[PDB]
């Protein structure tokens, strides 16, 4: 932010005044989503439907 | 010491500015709202009804 400043060389009011500026951080971390789905072969082989593909 | 404002002040000139400079606007309105009669003389008589029958 600014300031308003005056003009003297000697008063308090005059002075020119000073400032910083910050930063910060955020994350993105990866996690995994899983499912194991098992069949049995000859259920895999009678049906009907590819039942791999469903 | 410095040479401020106060001593230089006799060779720092003020300017001048007409932006809120203005002459009295004409805010009346009755001659040009109303009927309006070009008088000849003083006195104009203006007759009307009165009473009837």
């Amino acid at each position: 932010h600014a300031k308003w400043v005056g003009e003297s060389a000697t008063a308090p009011e005059g002075v020119k005044p000073t400032a910083k500026a910050t930063w910060a951080n955020k994350t993105l971390v990866a996690e995994e989503l899983a499912v194991i789905l098992p069949i049995h072969e000859n259920v895999l082989a009678d049906a009907t439907e590819d039942l791999l593909a469903e | 010491a410095d040479t401020n404002r106060t001593d230089a002040a006799a060779l720092i000139q003020e300017a001048y500015s007409d932006v809120f400079l203005d002459s009295v606007s004409e805010t009346a309105k009755v001659i040009g709202t109303f009927p309006v009669y070009n008088m000849g003389t003083k006195t104009t008589n203006l007759p009307v009804l009165s009473t009837f029958p």
